[PDB]
């Protein structure tokens, strides 16, 4: 089983800069990592896939990266819709598994 | 124009089964592989089940695997998800999601999930 | 004759299980007569002894078993490449097991023989340590297919297995080179360079592996030998499949690694031009300021040497006006 | 005829007759039994080594009645590898190395083989050679050599000429790895000699290997009748082996670069080291040269005429400069 | 892509055939008619004398040696129906291989090198090749080819040529071509070998003229020989009406042989890419031993003239305050830093 | 529709000789930057070139 520890657990920040959030995991996934938006009450939002590609119609803002194990996502500039909790996931394997959620709060 | 709509939620005495179904509009689901997320009151993401439909293969999250049973049906295009033995630690929002595979080398594959139901509760 | 060539030497034991629709038994021994009587029952069986530097007990399931003494030398050889042979009575394959260590890049192997009689798989193996855990794990746990199948199944989910780690050693490899493409991108040094070729090393040497496998993977779905049974053959096509995509892996991984330090390479003698740009520039700056320093530093106290206009307010502004000519004169080329 | 090998020191002559029955090995240095042989109905395989005799070949060559051609082509050593058909008999000319400890050379003897009737003709210069493989699965009966014509008889020839390919590949990948450990921590001139010879003679193996694909894929096709079919996927998995041996030297060829480049930046690598020890030693010796010459002075109107613990003061410049030469050095991580 | 047409030059009249190479020195007619019983030679130098071979029922082999004489060439291609443009690409020497099928005949431009020792340079001369009806007009550019073989072969009835029409004699000529390719590269071998001993060994500044004259010579092999390779699997592949469908196999092996020789070309390239590499490699060493010597001596002296001028100073005040004769007790400092510092360039073997 | 396979794949190789013109172009700029002004930037470039050269030759040769 794959275990993904993303940190922080949660982030303050305001409008216009620059928020990373990190994931470990515990052994070997190749690339198949991708980051998700669930403003509260919604459903989530396929935000990046391939640790690195943005899924289609998400702005520029949002990039992600991978060195190694570690995967990283950072919003390049804040806009006050992007205060949500971002996921962080690994399909590797056939057995799915998330991370806890990074919440950005003002 | 995709969309996925779930029904089949709402209050269970413990050790009871439900049905969850999750109607598919805008596509076909033996042409991609339909996810159930789970996701508890307050608490992150879970997965529980995957199908492909045209496979039939199955994969099952440890904390369901034995109880839970996904399955789907072509020719209603909707897919199911029967729940038996629930309990207490069961009770959570449940979602359900069409991915599409990708590619990373030769060797590595994975999947995303773009579109999302809307969801459905369980206690 | 009958001799040993591995380094392997530690350690002794065999491992075998019986396993049936409905009975299943596995008991771990030392005595090589113990296992013999084997053969002869319809269940199907796996023997496994994990250290062929004793001889003799290869030897003596060799002769008990009626195999020839050329597959028993081809057993004890550790430096043969990966094949498959075909007889009337047992089928002998080679393969090799491969270990990796990610706080230490080198790569490991070892050999194993195949061979499968009735309802009997031998497997001989040089040290303690495998990858046919989940297939113990499916016989032990009443799960898969294993154990309504023949012991040709057990050729196949053995091969399985081996491919499986395949796999992991890959996952391993990708992490590796990453981590190293990173490196090399912003921290480009010596060590950086042994690391790289390290890895071209132990890639070329896991294709010249792959190879191998592949043809006796093709060898196995293809030939169909009457005691393979027509019923497995889709599942060596399938690990054959696996095969092709390890060697599609291992030719990308190549190239990329190949590729990754030639920007690096060629990019040498543009730090000697640095060094030259600081030594000159303190050269030319500083050798004239000394020199005339001793020019004046003469004592033989007949120079004009008197208090005149002072001497070392001068001196220091002629100091300045010759570093201030030398400063304007460089960087017309761009140069610090 | 006149004889082109440098190869005289033995001569030997060596038949075997095998077939389901049982099998029988001759051992002889004349030519008493080897002409009786023709007519047996048993496949057989006679080796001759040495054409420097060539009273023997051209003896052989009469009574089997081949052309003359055929003989000066066995005894010509330069050719390069060729087939040639003909209704009676196949005519096959093939090369092979070997591989020595303290010397780093190719040596290349010409093997001649010769199918007619059951019996199969190769001629070789020197004694040694790779056909130990399918001599002992002859003797101890193993494989499906005894129950098959002679026509499986070259097939195991060739593949045992491909198995030797292999086994000095290995051979190569062995001085790879000497090599290796050199270049990694011994960088001198004899480095790169051995590293070139090496490298040309991946060269001259990779410009070996196109002949014998060619005469393969010449057997492969034609199909003679002298070949009694049930062969064909024979020669295609030889094929596949000659494509993979030029695969795996074309690996070797590319690891062996790479080693000559990483020497190379090595070298000048030792002269940007060099340069670095003396423009650092330079440029923080120079400047506190030029500040001691300043003071060494003497003029009849100087300023500092009594300063206490003056030459203390002037320490303390020195070691400031070279306190602020040494930070600019670990910034600039050239030591 | 266009019909077609002569070309117009702008400082020539309209309807002029130019010779385009160097060599005016040679001009002689060879032919060797031949049968299956009967075969004849003869070299003149009339060209009536070669033209009734048109018609000839057995195949003739008509060799004329010196193109610059622009008149026979013209004679003859208006004797036996070859187009003009034909023609012109027969005297342009200045041209790569290549292979054009007409109704009534084959043209074929085809090249052999000369390789010279003691002298690094790589010469070309162009041959040209026609195979009509039952003939075969073969323009060389002076005296010396390839096919000597082929002749004598014909001469002495070894081999199965005279069994055969010109469609084989055409397989002969381009055969012995090619024949003589792996003869040149051998050659080339034996050049590389040469100066791969003078680059380890010697590495002076006229071998790197050398090399880079091998480089070229390379490149001008790699243009020539894939053409000639195209020009193989043309006749191989696209079996015009002239070759009699049973000369196929024989242009395959041909066709194999330019492959051959293609590749070992390519490799050749490499070896001597990685020569000019070695020899860098070299020169950079001797400036490295220059580098070694200057800093270990401005290591070991120039901190010690600054100690000297720290020492040699001039003052009212003596802060110094020598103690116990201290000007030796200076100098054994100065040693014990040089000894030092040698040692220390010897354990980095810098010395 | 024969026809029309043919026009589509007369347009890919009318692009790629349209391609090979850029690329020569970049080859020009390339060779005289290197030869005014050598740096690391140069060096990149020609390497990527060569990479880029290689990729075109693989494609062209099948
Ligand atoms: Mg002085």
């Amino acid at each position: 089983d794959i275990q993904m520890t993303q940190s922080p657990s949660s982030l303050s920040a305001s409008v216009g800069d620059r928020v990373t959030i990190t994931c470990r995991a515990s052994q070997s996934v190749s690339s198949a990592v991708a980051w998700y938006q669930q403003k509260p009450g919604k459903a989530p939002k396929l935000l990046i896939y391939s640790a690195s590609s943005l899924y289609s119609g998400v702005p520029s803002r949002f990039s992600g990266s991978r060195s190694g194990t570690d995967f990283t996502l950072t919003i390049s500039s804040l806009q006050p819709e992007d205060f949500a909790t971002y996921y962080c996931q690994q399909s590797s394997s056939s057995l799915i598994t998330f991370g806890q959620g990074t919440k950005v709060e003002i | 124009e995709v969309q996925l709509v779930e029904s089949g939620g709402g209050l269970v005495q413990p050790g009871g089964s439900l049905r969850l179904s999750c109607a598919a509009s805008g596509f076909n689901v033996s042409y991609y592989s339909i996810h159930w997320v789970r996701q508890a009151p307050g608490k992150g993401l879970e997965w529980v089940a995957s199908i492909s439909s045209s496979s039939g293969s199955t994969s099952y999250a440890d904390s369901v695997k034995g109880r839970f049973t996904i399955s789907a049906d072509t020719s209603k295009n909707t897919a199911y998800l029967q729940m038996n033995s629930l309990r207490a630690e069961d009770t959570a929002v449940y979602y359900c999601a069409r991915s599409y595979w990708y590619y990373i080398w030769s060797y590595s594959y994975g999947n995303a999930m773009d579109y999302w139901g809307q969801g459905t509760l369980v206690t | 004759t009958l001799v040993y060539t591995g380094k392997y030497r530690e350690d002794f034991e065999i491992e075998v299980m019986n396993y049936s629709i409905e009975e299943f038994r596995e008991f771990k021994t030392t005595d090589v007569e113990s296992v013999l009587p084997f053969r002869d029952s319809s269940t199907p069986t796996w023997i496994n002894i994990t250290g062929i530097h004793r001889t003799d007990v290869v030897q003596r399931v060799g002769e008990f078993f009626g195999i020839h003494p050329l597959v028993l030398e081809d057993i004890l050889n550790v430096h043969q490449r990966p094949k498959v042979e075909f007889f009337e009575n047992y089928v002998f394959i080679v393969l090799k097991m491969f270990t990796y260590d990610k706080n230490l890049h080198e790569l490991e192997s070892e050999q194993v023989s195949l061979i499968l009689t009735k309802n009997c798989v031998l497997m001989f193996q040089e040290k303690i340590g495998d990858v046919f855990d989940p297939v113990r794990e499916r016989i032990r746990y009443n799960r898969g297919i294993i154990r309504k199948k023949r012991a040709d199944y057990l050729l196949y989910s053995l091969i399985d297995a081996l491919v499986d780690d395949y796999f992991v050693l890959l996952e391993k490899i990708d992490d590796e080179i990453d981590v190293l493409e990173e490196e090399v991108l912003e921290r480009p040094e010596k060590e950086t360079v042994q690391r790289t070729h390290q890895l071209k090393r132990n890639l070329v040497e896991l294709r010249k592996t792959i190879w191998p496998l592949r043809e006796v993977l093709s060898s196995l779905y293809r030939d169909v030998p009457p005691l393979i049974e027509k019923e497995t053959v889709p599942y060596f096509r399938d690990v054959y499949d696996h095969t092709i995509q390890i060697a599609d892996t291992v030719e990308t991984f190549r190239d990329i690694v190949s590729g990754l330090l030639d920007v690096y390479l060629s990019s040498v003698s543009n730090k000697t031009n640095e060094v030259m740009k600081v030594l000159t520039i303190i050269a030319t700056i500083f050798m004239p300021l000394t020199f005339i320093a001793g020019i004046y530093g003469m004592n033989f106290e007949y120079m004009p040497e008197l208090r005149w206009k002072w001497g070392y307010p001068v001196v220091l502004a002629v100091m300045g006006v010759i570093a201030v000519i030398m400063v304007v004169y460089f960087k017309k080329k761009k140069w610090l």
